[PDB]
């Protein structure tokens, strides 16, 4: 006995649907600064 | 043997060719009206050609509306699908209910999916890392080449030269099996099971049939399992748990097997949900049940309710003569199930002793279908057995009176407990 | 503890199995398609010592073979012939099996497999020679 | 080439007969 | 070919709404019969579709069980070209254990309008003569030639092995290389430009943009609440699609069948939705009287607070006359291929109008199998008559529900 | 002497349900005193348990409090062994957050029928005399067993090799080796390693030599219940949810595909079916919706025995407004019989107080014991039992041997009932919360 | 320790050794009938015999209840294990009233597990094998151990040469080798070796004290709630597991009775002892007649621990029924399986013993008149709202240059801080 297999669900949509919420680079500041939790993996509060 | 349930006794409807119910036929007695409508049903089910047509059996407690459920369900087969359910399963902590409810609406769809299964099999000669493989069987040797994903398969097999292993190449599934059954004498003591060499071609091609619900298919591509590649693998490492399917995925589903059934490499075998106590529903239920009986896809759909007019689940003050909606009433065909005369109890009483292997007397089963006019028949059915084994016990291998009435003293029924209480 | 009781017990098959559906673009965008790449990049470097767990700790169960015990339940000529060789092996006794078809020692060989007792075989399909260098 | 011989056997003891085991670790070669 | 997944159901014989140009409604045309004002409602309403100009716009459809409601609903539907949204819910579906009820309303009205999207892409399907490497030769019947292939072109005709004599298409932005048997050869221009236009609406662009793969999330649920962060991007993109001229934005309906099982959270949160300029077309069905709203104790004209009640328009279904009872057996039996005597169809009416018109539609195919079973051609009275005996109408049951009381169980 | 995990419940004096041959219950036996009507009724369906060929026989004991509900279903579950399975849960167990109410009813069914394997196994058993394994630096070896009865030389395979390396085998232990997976169990060893090996700090008791064949056929019986068949088919990782819990709601095709194969199981010889009991104590917690779900998952031929237990008298069905008799659906009553318990007399309630001085090892005098069943007539039964326990305790502060009458006064006056707490509550009432 | 909470000074029942309640001991005064009863059920918790045995404490507010269940506490010690509770945290969001409820069972039982390791743990010096002819050969490998005691040579079998290159032991480690299984643990460089210009850390110990050969005995204190959820989750699927969140598991019976097997082998083997304890559950009333009815079975398994309840909620509706008045909030039941204690109102007498008490334990200097004041005060009010005024008096007093609360100073504070009847008086108005 054994499963039957499908062939999976091709899902068309548009190019552009995927470029969706890319915003140009001139205007993405460097949020970094507020960056708080990537600083637990790098530094210390003495090294600071 | 096996277990003999409440129900076991009916084999079916009982009706003649011409469509009258017998009196005392296929385990059912009396309640011909009720039979010859459930047979018109059937006829229905079996026709293929309504969706979503809806039948209630309404009547009060013990008057066979799951017997006839269950004839319902005998008389059409285990071919054609038919998914009991409880009104109180809705009530999931995991999906909504009206998933629960479209889930069993699919269930109730049987799909019979020809689909050629073709497998490699023999034992391992050379393993070259896409990998050049080689397998070897009772007739002759081939080299395959296959893809890394059956590779990694092989590796999580921790297939060796000299196994014998079988690939399903159209799920990617390879089973190692054991090692060929030449190495069996080589060593005195080994670890590892030994299996004959296989007796057909290295690659095989076998036609199968596979009976399935559109439910299976939509459960199947709502949380895929056969991805067996890194993301796929990532996603099945977490809790199952039952998702709201949606209708995009449901009209998917619908759309390739219609081209399954265009190809005539499937059949559709539309069956039955039966919903054995309606009146555990609410009115979101029976709301969305308008709804989901006026859609084209739906299966036949069998309801039953013992309740008068009491209040609808889910509503304050709204009362309807079963505690169905009154809306929703109107989209079904009722069929009513009466009570019992007393030699329709005695024969009903009769058959469970025959089903039961148990031997009454004339005189004992004449007492217990007067307890049974008191009372109600399943007290009286439900003091067969306890009265046989004291038969039994008492040496005797029939239940005599005198055993009905210690077990009848010994085991109360509803009213005389409510009587002893108030 | 219960590995031994698990393996057992372990028969489900799913129904139905189906890869993810693939969501298909024309023209996919070279920033979507690179963050992806260097997705799996990750995922696969970070499973690389941990692949075999991965793979038999999310492989899903697709087959189902009747267990070879059924081979000999299946006849009660197979019951009868263990009992008569577990017998005949507690005496230090070789046997010789004659049937009648090739198929049935195909499947004769395979209850004897399932019953430990290694054996040769040769019938029609072999050569003269090897006839005589197998007995 | 190389090898290490692990054995392990019954020996009398001395001061069913009385027993014990005893291990007896070989090496081939003394580079090894 | 034989027994499809769609069979017949009930509002399979409604085809459209059976409307003229000027949107006088016929008699019977497209399975419609009678209900003649709401049928031209309904189509002025499908002309405001049409034009998606206005936004937010709610229709009430009101009346009374059986009059037709969900049925020039289903000729909305059908009416309205296939490429335009249009979402069909119950009220009771909204009620989700994995999102909040305005959660749900957002997807289902998100749903209902659709962006459609046209890209050019260039495709290459032939058959392949010589593959070295790097160079490929293709040809069709009616044309060769030679390739010079790149490092990823051929890193992608290596992972997928390709030899002479195969068939394959190949898209040249992507690479893309399926093989489709080996060798009928394809006929004309082996490189072929295509323009594929794909209708996707703002929900599917919501969920696949909510996380990595969350295209999954289409298909099995398993969409949380949506941040409020990435739709309002999402539609800032919409608009620039369209400022660019990249999209087009099709607007379609979204349909509440039984929309007084929605409670007072759900509709005051219609109340706002319906005033962006991305809301569809909102159609709600109720037969509800004068009755509380859920979650309140407030009586209101339809279930509905009257608040939501002045944002729509409101359009009512009559009864049914002899005639149109008729005519919908009519239809109903062509519908189901059943074939009954006039003087079945008189009976069948007057127990319709009697009794109930489903009750009356369900009474055609139980009284066809009756007559095919005693191998009959044509219902006649006496299969009525049978069939009419075998079931029970809701007045009928109740009648003996009320003689045999003492034995059903909390009967009040 | 030594405190065990199991110490002296409320039940702990229970043995069984004390009947004879012929179901015919003894005043005194096996702890249970009285209840002879109750108790002859547990025997028979007791015996229908042990036949098992019925399938969703419900049976309802119905009584006053303190009659010996849960004592009965005790003395049955003690008579019915380990063999088959008894699920004992309270009603209010089914209310679960992982679950719905009717998965939770399911499981329980499900727990209640074992599903008994049997399989042959290839098993050697031996004392190892010598083992020699020679590796590079494949891995070559030769294993030698003795049983006293003969003594056989193997040459080892790779495999072997490394599970007899894993193992650590050394001359002198007696193992055993299952041929159909490699699998090396040691039971013990047969003497001591040599005395010339320091750390070895131990002295370990030697088992004595096999006997019979090296080789044998031996018969294993592997029992589980239905719920851990369905719990490991469900997913990957399902065995670790049998001890966790952590199991969603269980999909329905699972359970029809486990239904289905475990009847070919018993169609062959494979497997065989033994049903036992789901005892549902203060069934009245459940809700209507639980008490439908009961209904139509009695008729199943995979349902149990259930028994259930409830003092109510004709009230409010939970989840409902409708009073019913033991706050039950009057169709689920009809499934069902009804047992009902009696209430004691002073006979009966000075023996059980006899047995559970017995059980407490509380000496105590006639007049004590007259006393004491006095107050249990008047107050309640639990409370006179209670009562011995903390006599006990004072009589044995003052050095006494024998719990004397005073020391029952003595306990009477530290520690209240209901009534009498009652009175001083009502006494003081203005000092109390809300009145 | 020593922050000072409002039961600090509750240090023990003060009984004598005839079991009768001293007039004011051990930080305690009156209630002498009901501290007499937490006696006897201290020596009901004491003999170990009992499974499941309940006792309500019951009475006005501020009667000390739970001083009397912290009393229980004190007098039981450390190694009984008491867990308290309050009926509201059977209501979690992770789990189910009634697992809550048998978690907490779980937790008043203790077990105290004894392991005795032999080791043999030294710097090595020699690692000499001792060559021979089989009946190269070796039947010995001699390792030579030293610690600041002396000096060991052991006589290991030669199989151990596999452990020692494995564990890469050389001349100058510290390792140790356990006799019964014999395979050695390294555990660095002997600092003897470290210079002060090397760098690491985790590869240096100092040489060990003591004889080569030790014996060491290592007694844990467990309860079975930690078993069960030890079992229950073990700790790629630990990844995902520990990156998501942990969440309280419905544990399931059958774990519960290996678990019971486990340690019921254990204590046969005579590595473990088991200590049963005391759940109290405070508050009570709060639970629902679920959680009352479910108390009913956990109360009558041979398992449980004994189980103290406090209510004051007097002739109350249950909660989760509808109507269903009941003595003490707590259904009739429930109360036929508890032995009950009653608890009373103090008189002024004990009231200013308490006050005095609470005083001398907040380390506040109380005059005659002020202790008399505040008394009355208590007389009026309630004993908790008199007791409340002591270091906000004490503190007043400070600011005023005074060492010791005079009855200005009781007063004035009186006279900043307002009662519940008090500002009862004021809502009406
Ligand atoms: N006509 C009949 N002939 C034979 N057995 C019957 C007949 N009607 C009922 N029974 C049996 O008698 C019992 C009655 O149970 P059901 O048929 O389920 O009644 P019911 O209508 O389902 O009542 P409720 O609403 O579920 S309480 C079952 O054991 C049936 O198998
Ligand atoms: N004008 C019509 N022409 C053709 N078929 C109709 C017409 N009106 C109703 N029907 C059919 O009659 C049946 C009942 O009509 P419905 O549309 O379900 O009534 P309804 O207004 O939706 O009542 P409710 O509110 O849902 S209970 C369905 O099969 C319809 O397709
Ligand atoms: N017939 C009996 N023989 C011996 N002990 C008994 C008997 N009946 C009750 N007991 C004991 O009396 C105590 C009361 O328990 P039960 O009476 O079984 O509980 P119950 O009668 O069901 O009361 P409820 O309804 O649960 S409050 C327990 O310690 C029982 O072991
Ligand atoms: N007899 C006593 N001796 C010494 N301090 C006491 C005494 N009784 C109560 N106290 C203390 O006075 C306060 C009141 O006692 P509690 O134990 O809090 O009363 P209670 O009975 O728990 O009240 P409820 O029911 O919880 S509101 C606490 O700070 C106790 O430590
Ligand atoms: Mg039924
Ligand atoms: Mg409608
Ligand atoms: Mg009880
Ligand atoms: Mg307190």
């Amino acid at each position: 006995g054994s499963s039957y297999v499908a062939g999976p669900l091709e899902y068309p949509s548009a190019s552009l649907i995927l470029k969706a919420l890319e915003r140009d680079f001139w205007k993405e500041a460097d949020l970094s600064m507020f960056d708080l939790i990537g600083l637990e993996n790098k530094i210390t509060r003495h090294e600071a | 043997t096996q277990r003999i349930a409440s129900h076991s006794h009916v084999k079916g409807l009982g009706l003649d060719e011409s469509g009258l119910a017998k009196q005392a036929a296929s385990g059912l007695v009396g309640q011909e009206n009720a039979r010859e409508a459930c047979g018109v049903i059937v006829e229905l089910i079996k026709s293929k050609k309504m969706a979503g047509r809806a039948v209630l059996l309404a009547g009060p407690p013990g008057t066979g509306k799951t017997a006839l459920a269950l004839a319902i369900a005998q008389e059409l087969g285990s071919k054609v699908p038919f998914c009991p359910m409880v009104g109180s399963e809705v009530y999931s902590t995991e999906i909504k209910k009206t998933e629960v409810l479209m889930e069993n609406f699919r269930r109730a769809i049987g799909l019979r999916i020809k689909e050629t299964k073709e497998v490699y099999e023999g034992e391992v000669t050379e393993l070259t890392p896409h990998v050049i493989i080689g397998l070897k069987t009772a007739k002759g040797t081939k080299q395959l080449k296959l893809d890394p994903s059956i590779f990694e398969s092989l590796q999580k097999e921790r297939v060796e030269a000299g196994d014998v292993i079988y690939i399903e190449a159209n799920s990617g599934a390879v089973k190692r099996q054991g090692r060929c059954d030449t190495y069996a004498t080589e060593f005195d003591l080994e670890a590892e099971e030994y299996v004959p060499l296989p007796k057909g071609d290295v690659h095989k091609k076998k036609e199968i049939i596979q009976d399935v619900t559109l439910h299976d298919l939509d459960v199947a591509n709502a949380r895929p399992q056969g991805g067996q590649d890194i993301l796929s693998m990532m996603g099945q490492l977490m809790k199952p748990k039952k998702t709201e399917i949606t209708d995009k995925l449901r009209g998917e589903i619908n759309k390739v097997v219609n081209k399954y059934i265009d190809q005539g490499i499937a059949e559709l075998v539309p069956g039955v949900l039966f919903v054995d106590e309606v009146h555990m529903l609410d009115i979101e239920c029976f709301t969305y049940l308008h709804r989901a009986l006026e859609s084209s896809i739906a299966p036949i759909v069998i309801f039953a309710s013992n309740r008068g007019n009491c209040v609808i689940r889910g509503t304050e003050d709204i009362t309807s003569p079963h505690g169905i909606p009154l809306d929703l009433l109107d989209r079904v065909m009722i069929i009513r199930t009466m009570l019992y005369t007393p030699q329709e109890m005695k024969q009903i009483i009769k058959i469970r002793a025959q089903t039961e292997g148990i031997n009454i007397s004339e005189e004992a089963l004449n007492h217990l279908g007067e307890i049974g006019t008191k009372t109600t028949l399943r007290y009286s059915v439900q003091l067969l057995t306890p009265a046989n084994l004291l038969a039994k016990i008492n040496g005797k291998d029939s239940i005599e009176k005198e055993h009905v009435e210690e077990i009848s003293e010994l085991f109360y029924d509803a009213k005389s407990s409510a009587k002893i209480l108030a | 503890s219960l590995q031994d009781v698990i393996d057992r017990v372990a028969f489900v098959i799913p129904p139905v199995v189906a890869a993810p559906p693939s969501l298909r673009v024309p023209r996919p965008p070279p920033l979507y398609s690179h963050r992806m790449r260097i997705l799996r990049q990750g995922l696969r470097e970070h499973a690389a010592p941990y692949f075999q767990q991965l793979r038999q700790t999310t492989a899903p169960r697709l087959l189902q073979f009747p267990e070879l015990r059924l081979v000999q339940f299946d006849s009660g000529k197979l019951e009868a012939l263990a009992i008569l060789l577990q017998k005949l092996k507690s005496e230090g006794r070789r046997v010789l099996i004659l049937s009648q078809m090739i198929l049935m020692l195909d499947i004769l060989e395979m209850f004897l497999n399932f019953h430990y007792l290694t054996y040769v075989r040769i019938d029609e399909n072999a050569s003269s020679e090897q006839r005589q260098e197998l007995m | 080439g190389p090898i290490i011989t692990y054995h392990s056997v019954t020996v009398p003891l001395v001061g069913p007969p009385a027993r014990c085991s005893r291990t007896f670790i070989t090496f081939s070669d003394d580079a090894t | 070919d034989v027994t499809r997944i769609e069979r017949i159901g009930a509002h399979s014989h409604i085809r459209g709404l059976g409307l003229d140009d000027a949107l006088e409604p016929r008699q019977a045309s497209q399975g419609m019969v009678g209900q003649l004002a709401a049928r031209r409602a309904a189509g002025v309403v499908l002309e405001m579709i049409r034009e998606g100009k206005i936004a937010g716009r709610a229709v009430l459809i009101a009346g009374q069980p059986g009059t037709g409601k969900t049925a020039i609903a289903m000729g909305m539907a059908q009416a309205l070209g296939p490429d335009t949204p249009f979402t069909a819910i119950a009220g009771s579906e909204i009620f989700s254990l994995e999102m909040s009820k305005t959660e749900a309303l957002t997807q289902a009205f998100r749903r209902s309008i659709g962006v459609r999207i046209k890209e050019e892409t260039e495709i290459i399907e032939g058959e392949v003569v010589e593959i070295q490497i790097g160079k490929l030769t293709l040809k069709t019947t009616e044309m060769e030639t030679i390739y010079d292939l790149g490092t990823k072109m051929i890193e992608s005709l290596t992972k997928d092995k390709v030899q002479a004599g195969d068939v394959i298409t190949i898209d040249k932005a992507t690479g893309k290389i399926s093989k489709l048997g080996r060798s009928q050869c394809p006929d004309g221009e082996l490189q072929k430009r295509k323009e594929v236009v794909h209708t996707v609406s703002l929900h599917e662009i919501d969920v696949i943009n909510s996380r990595t793969q969350g295209f999954l999330a289409l298909f099995s649920g398993d969409t949380g609440e949506i941040k409020s962060e990435v739709r309002e991007q999402i539609n800032a993109k919409v608009a620039e699609w369209r400022e660019e001229g990249k999209a087009e934005i099709i607007p379609g309906v979204l349909f509440i069948d039984e929309v007084h099982m929605l409670d007072i959270e759900s509709f005051s949160f219609l109340n706002r939705a319906l005033e962006s300029d991305m809301a569809p077309v909102l159609i709600m069905a109720t037969n509800r009287g004068i009755t509380r709203i859920r979650g309140t104790s407030y009586q209101s004209p339809h279930g509905i607070p009257i608040d939501l009640l002045d944002r729509l328009l409101i359009v009512s279904t009559t009864p049914y006359s002899e005639k149109d009872t008729k005519q919908i057996l009519r239809i109903r039996c062509e519908e189901e291929d059943v074939e009954m005597s006039e003087d079945a169809y008189t009976v069948l009416t007057r127990i319709g109008l009697e009794t109930s018109l489903r009750y009356a539609i369900q009474l055609i195919t139980a009284a066809s199998l009756v007559c095919r079973k005693r191998k009959g051609t044509e219902v006649q009275v006496d299969d009525i008559k049978r069939v009419y005996s075998l079931f029970l109408d809701e007045s009928r049951s109740t009648q003996y529900m009320k003689e045999y009381q003492d034995a059903f169980l909390f009967n009040e």
